[PDB]
């Protein structure tokens, strides 16, 4: 049981730092706001 | 002023609310376009 929580508790502290070292981890959602604004900016040029 | 006014500014005819603004023209500067490349600034002919 202890070394089953020991590694459990390493195991998410990595994790924390993984998220808080990658950048790019989160592009699945990123992209999705990339997309949207971006979107409305092009039919505000259709405006020009 | 501050009204829905018809406006026709050096041949460049518009409608909206005239305000006052803090935006500052460059001494050459007469027309101000916003994101959308639409006039949102216009300098008066008459009084600078
Ligand atoms: C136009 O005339 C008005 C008064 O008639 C004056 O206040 C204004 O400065 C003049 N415009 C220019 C650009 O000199």
């Amino acid at each position: 049981q202890k070394l089953i929580a020991n590694q459990f508790n390493s195991a998410i502290g990595k994790i924390q730092d993984s998220l808080s070292s990658t950048p790019s981890a989160l592009g699945k959602l990123q992209d999705v706001v990339n997309h949207n604004a971006q979107a409305l900016n092009t039919l505000v040029k259709q405006l020009s | 002023k501050n009204k829905c006014v018809n406006f026709n500014f050096n041949g460049l005819k518009g409608t909206g609310v005239l305000t006052e603004s803090n935006k500052k023209f460059l001494p050459f500067q007469q027309f101000g376009r916003d994101i959308a490349d639409t006039t949102d600034a216009v300098r008066d002919p008459q009084t600078l």
